[PDB]
C-alpha cells in the first residue's frame, strides 16, 4: 500500500536524556518559621500539596549511578546558600592577635553526676587572654577568653599562642540568626521535564529498572552533612544493600545503605554562658564565657547489640561479593581530622566524635555464635569552634558557643567504606574496610539513586491512511 | 485512565488514546506561584535560578509550536499532511508498525531523518498553496 | 468606536462588537525599548525589575495562546465548537443573558466548573480528529 | 535553490519561491546551548547576556505570531485574505510591481501606509467572522 | 652581578632603573610590624617630599 501518508502527532509519550536546571521548593509546614534557614531559604516555591506519582508499566530505562548532572547541580546550590548565608555576617580580622594561654583550673561538684565515666574538660582545653589598648601611655588589660585547643598554635615565644586559620585565610562570625537545621527540600524542574524515580527495591548503581514511576518532581530531601557515617537519611526499602562504582577499583569509594536504622544520641554536658566584646563598629563577637557546675567530655551512646547485628548483616552482605575472603574492620589509617574523626552539625555546632570502637572489629568465618551481653557504647566526642567545612571552597566560618545543654539524637544509616588493595595474600587472605573518606558528594548520592532527568520531546511522526483533501 | 507519561510504554494502537494527557502539561507548572514569601530576595541564587527555570519553559516548548506553524498542522492535535512516504525511511507495513511497535522506540529508528523529514514536510506546505494563490 | 476596556460594563451583546481592540493591546506596551542610555546597567535594580516585565508578558500571552492552540481553531477571534451545554453551568435562556447582565458578573457564575469546561471542551477537538484519521 | 536571505535583491517575482529558508530560521540558531562546561556562571558579564539573548529571541518571534494570530491566516507561510485594496497605497498594476521591484524596495515604498493597513485586517477578519454566528 | 653581560646589544644595563627598596609593613598579627626589602621600578616610586624616602 504505497498511498500512505505522513501524519505528524502532538504530545507523543517519548522523552530523551538531557541536562536542566532545577529549582527549590520547600515545604509550607515548616517554613515561614522566621529563622531563615541556611539551606532553604526564603526564596523557595511553595511545593505542591498533593506530589503526583503515575505508574509506568512496559517500560525500561537505563538509568547510572554517579554520572547524575543532578548532583552537580544541588552541590552548587549548597556551595551557594552556604556563601550567601554568611556575606552579611561579622568578620574577625582584629583576632590575629598574640593570645597568653594558660591552662584552666575549674572546680564544681566532684562527682558531677559521672555514669560515663570517661574524663573532663581539663587539659583540653587552653584558657587564654589578650592585651587590649587603653587610653594611659603604656598600660594593657586582658580581656580573658576559653578556646579549645584545635584553634590555637605556638610558632615561637614559649607561653603565646594565636589562631590557627587567622593567618591562612579570612574568617567570618557567622550571625546567630541563621539557623544551621537542615529543612527538607524539594527539587523540582520546569514544566517540559519528566523525573524518572525507580520503585524497584534491590537496586544498585546502574542497570535497566522494570519497575519506574514518572513523578512530577523528587520527594524531601535532607541537606545534612557528615563525613563517616550518613545521618538522617533514607532507609532503604528492600534490604542492606551495597554500591559502588566498580567494587574491584579501589579507588572509588562503597557506600553503605540499611534497611533498619539505628538511633544515635548524644550531647554535650557543659555548661557554658555567651559573653559578648565590642570589636570594631557594632560589629559584637562572642566567645566561651564560662563553665560552672558539669564538667565531662561529650560522650556519645550506640546500643551495642543493635550495632554488631548491623555489622553481621553487611558482613553477611559483603560476602557474596567477596568469595573465600575474611572481612575486617581498622580504624582510620590518617588524614586531617575531616577523615579520621566523625563529622556532624548540632543546632549550631560541630562535633568531632572518634568512632573507633565502633569500627574496630573482625569476621573469620561465622562459624558459630559468639554471644555477648547488652553493652552500652561509649563515644568520646572532640568540639571545634574555627571550621573550614570544605578544603578550599569554604568561607573559615566561626561557630558561636551555644548556651547551656545541648543534645540531638538522629538517625544512622549509610556507612561510607573503603577498600586495600593486597597483592601477595593470595591465600593469607582477609579484608580491611577502612571508613571515613570520601567527598561532599557522596554524602547526597545516597538520596539521588532514584532520579533521572528527561526531557520530553512531545512531537512525532508515523504513517497513517490519511491524505489532506485540497480546498477550491 | 492514564495520567502523565501513563502509555508510553503500551502498544502503538492503545498509545494514541492518552495524547491530550500529555498535551495539557507543557506549560502549567509550579512555577506560576510566586514564592513562600516575597538577603537579595530577587538576587538570590534561586532568584536568578527560578528565572532561569521560567525561560526555558516557554522557549522548549514554543519550539515546537514552530514547526507545527509551517506544516498548516496548527490548532490540531492530530494533523494529515500530504508527503507520501517512500518505504525508504523504513519498508515495515502498517500492522508490523501499529500492532506491537512502542512509540519510545519508534522514532529512535526513523533517528536518521528527522533533519530531512521537518524539511520535505515545511517544502510540501509551501508547493500546495503557491498552487493555490494562483487559482482563486 | 470604544477604547481599551471601553465596554466593561456595557450588555453581554453590545460588548461582542469590541474584542478586536483588546486583542491588539494583549503585548504591544512600552516595556519593548531597552533603557534611555545603557554602571552595571544590566544588573541595575531598574533593571532586573525590567527583565521580569518582559518574561511575564510571553508568559501571559502563552498561557492563552496555548488553551486556544488546543481547541481546534487557532487563530481567530470568535470561534464554536461542537460541545452541547448540560445546561447545568448556567440554567439561564438567551435573550436573559445576550441583553442584560453583563461580561464581568458573568464569569463569576460559571466561574465554579471552569477547570470542567476546559478539560471537556478539549477532549471533544481530539475526539474529531480521531474519526477523521479513519475517514478517508 | 537559496541560502537564507540570500536573494534579497532579487525581484519580487522570482524571490516568492523562497521564503521557507528564512522562515525556517526565526529561534533555530545557537542560544539554545547552556554553556562550554559548568562558581555560579549564571552571574558572569558573559552569562548575563544570554538572557537579554534569548528573551529577545522569543519577543521577537510573539509579535509576528501575533499579528498573524488575529488575520485568520495563522498557521500558513503564503496566505491572502479578502480585504480590497483599494489602490491609494499604491495604485501600480499587477506586472509592475510582482516582477520588477524588489521586496526591500517595496517594504520601504509604503512604510507609511502600514499602520493603516495593520488595522484594517484584523477588523476585515473580525467583522468577517461575525457573520458567522449571524449565519447559523 | 655579573660584568660580562653578553653585551651584543651594547646599548645599556639596567642601573638606576629600578630601586632597592626597603619599606615596613605588618605580619598577620596586626600588633607586630616586619622590615621586608623588594626591588620595585622607578615608574612606581614618587617622592612627595624629605629626599631619601
Ligand atoms: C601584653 O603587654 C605586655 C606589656 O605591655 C607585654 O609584655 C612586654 O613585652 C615586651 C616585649 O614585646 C617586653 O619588652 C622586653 O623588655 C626587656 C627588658 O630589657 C630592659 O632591660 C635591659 C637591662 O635590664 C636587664 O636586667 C633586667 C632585670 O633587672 C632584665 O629583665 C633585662 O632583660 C636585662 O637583663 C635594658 O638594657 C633594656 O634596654 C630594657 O630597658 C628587653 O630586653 C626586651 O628586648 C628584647 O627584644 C628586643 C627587640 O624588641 C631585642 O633587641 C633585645 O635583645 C631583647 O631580645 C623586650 O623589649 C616587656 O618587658 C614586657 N612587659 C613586662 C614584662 O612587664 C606582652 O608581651 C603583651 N602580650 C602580647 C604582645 O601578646
Ligand atoms: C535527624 O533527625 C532528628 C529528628 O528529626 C533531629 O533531631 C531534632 O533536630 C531539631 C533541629 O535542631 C531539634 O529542634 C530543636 O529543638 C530545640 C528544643 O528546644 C527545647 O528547649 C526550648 C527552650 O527551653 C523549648 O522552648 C522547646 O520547647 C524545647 O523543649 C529548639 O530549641 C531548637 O530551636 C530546635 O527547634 C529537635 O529538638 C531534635 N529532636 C530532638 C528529639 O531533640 C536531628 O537534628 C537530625 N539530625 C541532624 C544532624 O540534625
Ligand atoms: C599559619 O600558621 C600555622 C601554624 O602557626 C602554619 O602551619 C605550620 O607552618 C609551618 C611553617 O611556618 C610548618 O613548618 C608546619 O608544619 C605547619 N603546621 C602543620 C601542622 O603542618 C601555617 O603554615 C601558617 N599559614 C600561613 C598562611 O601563614
Ligand atoms: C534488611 O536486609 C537484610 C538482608 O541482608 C534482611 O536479612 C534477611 O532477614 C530475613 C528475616 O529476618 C532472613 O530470612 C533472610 O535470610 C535475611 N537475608 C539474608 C541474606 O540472610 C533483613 O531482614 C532486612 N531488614 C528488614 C527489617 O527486613
Ligand atoms: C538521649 O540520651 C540522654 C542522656 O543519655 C537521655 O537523657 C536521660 O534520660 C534518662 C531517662 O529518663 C534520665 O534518667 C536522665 O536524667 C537523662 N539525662 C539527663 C542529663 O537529664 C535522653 O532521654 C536520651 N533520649 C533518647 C531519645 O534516647
Ligand atoms: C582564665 O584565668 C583567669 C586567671 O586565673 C581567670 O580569672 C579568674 O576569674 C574568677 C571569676 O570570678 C575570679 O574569681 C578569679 O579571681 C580570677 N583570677 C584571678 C587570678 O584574679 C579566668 O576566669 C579564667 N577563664 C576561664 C576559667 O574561662
Ligand atoms: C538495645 O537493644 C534492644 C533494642 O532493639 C533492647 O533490648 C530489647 O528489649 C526488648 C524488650 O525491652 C526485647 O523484646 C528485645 O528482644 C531486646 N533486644 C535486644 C537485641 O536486646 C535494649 O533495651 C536496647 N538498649 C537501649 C539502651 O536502647
Ligand atoms: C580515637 O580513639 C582511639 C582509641 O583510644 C585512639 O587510639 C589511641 O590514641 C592514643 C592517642 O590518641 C594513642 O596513644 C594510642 O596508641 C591509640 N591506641 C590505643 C589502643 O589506645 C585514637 O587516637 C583516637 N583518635 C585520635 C584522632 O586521636
Ligand atoms: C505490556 O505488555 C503486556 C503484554 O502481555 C500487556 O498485557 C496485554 O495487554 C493487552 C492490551 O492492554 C491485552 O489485550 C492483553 O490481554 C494483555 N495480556 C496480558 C497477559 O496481560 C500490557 O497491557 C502492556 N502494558 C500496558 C500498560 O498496556
Ligand atoms: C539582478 O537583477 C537583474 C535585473 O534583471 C537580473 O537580470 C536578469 O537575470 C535573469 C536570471 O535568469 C535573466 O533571465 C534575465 O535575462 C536578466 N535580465 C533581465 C532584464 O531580467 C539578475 O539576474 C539579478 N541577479 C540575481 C542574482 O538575482
Ligand atoms: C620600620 O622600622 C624602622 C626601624 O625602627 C623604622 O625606622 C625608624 O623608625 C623610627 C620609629 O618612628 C623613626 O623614629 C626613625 O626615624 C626611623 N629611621 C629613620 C632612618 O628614619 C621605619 O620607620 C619603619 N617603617 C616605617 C614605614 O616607618
Ligand atoms: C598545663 O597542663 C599541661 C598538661 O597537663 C602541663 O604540662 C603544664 O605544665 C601545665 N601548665 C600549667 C601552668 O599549669
Ligand atoms: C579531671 O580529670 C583528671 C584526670 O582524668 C582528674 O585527675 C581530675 O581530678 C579531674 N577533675 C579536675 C577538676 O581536674
Ligand atoms: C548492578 O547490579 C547488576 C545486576 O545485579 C549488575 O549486573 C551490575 O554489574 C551492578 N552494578 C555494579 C556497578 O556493580
Ligand atoms: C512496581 O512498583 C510499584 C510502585 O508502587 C510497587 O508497588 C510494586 O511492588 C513494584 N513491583 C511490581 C512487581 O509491581
Ligand atoms: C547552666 O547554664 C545556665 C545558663 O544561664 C545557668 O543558668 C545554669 O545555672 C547552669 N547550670 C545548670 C546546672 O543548669
Ligand atoms: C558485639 O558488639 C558489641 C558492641 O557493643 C561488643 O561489645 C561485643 O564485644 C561484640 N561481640 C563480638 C563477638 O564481636
Ligand atoms: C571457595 O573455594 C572453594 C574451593 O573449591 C570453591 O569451591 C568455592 O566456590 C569458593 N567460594 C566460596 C564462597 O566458597
Ligand atoms: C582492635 O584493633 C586491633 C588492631 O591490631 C586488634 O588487634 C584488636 O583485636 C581490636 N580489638 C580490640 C578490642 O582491641
Ligand atoms: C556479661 O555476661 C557474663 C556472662 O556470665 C556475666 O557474668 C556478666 O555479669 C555480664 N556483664 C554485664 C555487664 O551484663
Ligand atoms: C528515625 O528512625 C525511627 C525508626 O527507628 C523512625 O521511627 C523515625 O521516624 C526516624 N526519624 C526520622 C527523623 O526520620
Ligand atoms: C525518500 O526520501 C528520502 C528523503 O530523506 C530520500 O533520502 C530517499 O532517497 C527517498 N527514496 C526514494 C526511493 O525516493
Ligand atoms: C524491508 O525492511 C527490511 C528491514 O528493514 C529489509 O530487510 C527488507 O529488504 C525491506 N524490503 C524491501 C522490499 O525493501
Ligand atoms: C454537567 O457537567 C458535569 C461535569 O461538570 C457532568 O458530570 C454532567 O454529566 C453534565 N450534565 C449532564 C446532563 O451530562
Ligand atoms: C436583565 O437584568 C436586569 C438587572 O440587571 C433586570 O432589570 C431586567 O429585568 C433583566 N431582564 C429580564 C428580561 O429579566
Ligand atoms: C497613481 O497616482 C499618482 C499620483 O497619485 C499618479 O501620478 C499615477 O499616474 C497613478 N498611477 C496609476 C496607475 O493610477
Ligand atoms: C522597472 O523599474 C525600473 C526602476 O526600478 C524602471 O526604470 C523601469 O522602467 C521599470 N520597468 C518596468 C517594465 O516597469
Ligand atoms: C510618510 O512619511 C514621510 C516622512 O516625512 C513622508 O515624507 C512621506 O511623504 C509619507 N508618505 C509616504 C508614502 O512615504
Ligand atoms: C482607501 O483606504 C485608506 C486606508 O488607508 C483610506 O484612508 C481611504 O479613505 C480609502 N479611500 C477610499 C476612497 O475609500
Ligand atoms: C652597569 O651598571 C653599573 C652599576 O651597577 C655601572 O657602573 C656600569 O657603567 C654599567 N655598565 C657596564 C657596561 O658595566
Amino acid at each position: 500500500a504505497e498511498n500512505l501518508w505522513v501524519t505528524v502527532y502532538y504530545g507523543v509519550p517519548v522523552w530523551k536524556d538531557a541536562d536542566t536546571t532545577l529549582f527549590c521548593a520547600s515545604d509550607a509546614k515548616a517554613h515561614e518559621t522566621e529563622a531563615h534557614n541556611i539551606w532553604a531559604t526564603h526564596a523557595c516555591v511553595p511545593t505542591d500539596p498533593n506530589p503526583q506519582e503515575i505508574y509506568m508499566e512496559n517500560v525500561t530505562e537505563n538509568f547510572n549511578m554517579w554520572k547524575n548532572n543532578m548532583v552537580e547541580q544541588m552541590q552548587e546550590d549548597i556551595i551557594s546558600l552556604w556563601d550567601q548565608s554568611l556575606k552579611p555576617c561579622v568578620k574577625l580580622t582584629p583576632l590575629c592577635v598574640t593570645l597568653s594561654c594558660t591552662n584552666v583550673t575549674l572546680t564544681n561538684v566532684n562527682y558531677t553526676n559521672n555514669f560515663p565515666n570517661i574524663g573532663n574538660i581539663t587539659d583540653e582545653v587552653r584558657n587564654c587572654s589578650f592585651n587590649v589598648t587603653t587610653e594611659i601611655r603604656d598600660k594593657k588589660q586582658k580581656v580573658y577568653a576559653l578556646f579549645y585547643k584545635l584553634d590555637i598554635v605556638q610558632m615561637e615565644n614559649k607561653n603565646s599562642y594565636r589562631l590557627i586559620n587567622c593567618n591562612t585565610s579570612v574568617c567570618k562570625q557567622a550571625c546567630p540568626k541563621i539557623s544551621f537545621d537542615p529543612i527538607p527540600i524539594h527539587y523540582c524542574t520546569p514544566a517540559g521535564y519528566a523525573i524518572l524515580k525507580c520503585n524497584e527495591k534491590n537496586f544498585n548503581g546502574t542497570g535497566p529498572c522494570k519497575n519506574v514511576s514518572s513523578v512530577q518532581c523528587t520527594h524531601g530531601i535532607k541537606p545534612v552533612v557528615s563525613t563517616q557515617l550518613l545521618l538522617n537519611g533514607s532507609l532503604a526499602e528492600g534490604e542492606i544493600i551495597i554500591r559502588s562504582e566498580n567494587l574491584t577499583n579501589n579507588a572509588k569509594t562503597i557506600i553503605v545503605h540499611l534497611n533498619k536504622s539505628v538511633e544515635i544520641n548524644c550531647t554535650r554536658p557543659s555548661n557554658n554562658t555567651r559573653t559578648s566584646v565590642t570589636i570594631g563598629p557594632g560589629q559584637v563577637f562572642y566567645r566561651t564565657g564560662d563553665i560552672i557546675g558539669d564538667i565531662r567530655k561529650a560522650y556519645c551512646e550506640i546500643n551495642g547489640t543493635k550495632w554488631n547485628e548491623t555489622l553481621k548483616q553487611v558482613v553477611g552482605k559483603l560476602k557474596e561479593h567477596f568469595p573465600n575472603k575474611t572481612i575486617s574492620f581498622q580504624p582510620p589509617s590518617g588524614g586531617d581530622l575531616e577523615i579520621t574523626m566523625h563529622h556532624f552539625n548540632c543546632r549550631g555546632e560541630f562535633f568531632y566524635c572518634n568512632t573507633t570502637q565502633l569500627f574496630n572489629s573482625t569476621w573469620i568465618n561465622s562459624t558459630t555464635i559468639k554471644e555477648y551481653n547488652d553493652t552500652i557504647i561509649y563515644l568520646p566526642c572532640k568540639i571545634k569552634q574555627i571550621i573550614n567545612m570544605w578544603q578550599g571552597v569554604g568561607q573559615c566560618m566561626y561557630a558561636p558557643p551555644i548556651r547551656g545543654k545541648i543534645n540531638c539524637v538522629s538517625n544512622i544509616t549509610g556507612i561510607l567504606l573503603t577498600r586495600d588493595g593486597g597483592d601477595a595474600n593470595a591465600t593469607n587472605d582477609t579484608e580491611t574496610f577502612r571508613p571515613g573518606g570520601g567527598n561532599i558528594k557522596d554524602n547526597w548520592r545516597s538520596e539521588l539513586y532514584k532520579y533521572k532527568v528527561v526531557q520530553i520531546e512531545p512531537l512525532g511522526i508515523a504513517p497513517t491512511k490519511c491524505k489532506r483533501r485540497v480546498v477550491e | 485512565i492514564f495520567g502523565f507519561l501513563g502509555a508510553a510504554g503500551s502498544t502503538m494502537g492503545a498509545a494514541s488514546n492518552t495524547l491530550t494527557v500529555q498535551a495539557r502539561q507543557l506549560l502549567s507548572g509550579i512555577v506560576q506561584q510566586q514564592s513562600n514569601l516575597p538577603h537579595l530576595l530577587q538576587l538570590t541564587v534561586w532568584g536568578i535560578k527560578q528565572l532561569q527555570a521560567r525561560v526555558l519553559a516557554v522557549e522548549r516548548y514554543l519550539e515546537v509550536q514552530k514547526f507545527l506553524g509551517l506544516w498548516g498542522c496548527s490548532g490540531k492535535i492530530i494533523c494529515c499532511t500530504a508527503v507520501p512516504w517512500n518505504s525508504t525511511w523504513s519498508n515495515k507495513s502498517f500492522e508490523q508498525i501499529w500492532n506491537n511497535m512502542t512509540w519510545i522506540e519508534w522514532e529512535r529508528e526513523i533517528s536518521n531523518y528527522t533533519s530531512q523529514i521537518y524539511d520535505i514536510l515545511t517544502e510540501s506546505q509551501f508547493q500546495q498553496d503557491i498552487n493555490e494563490v494562483d487559482l482563486l
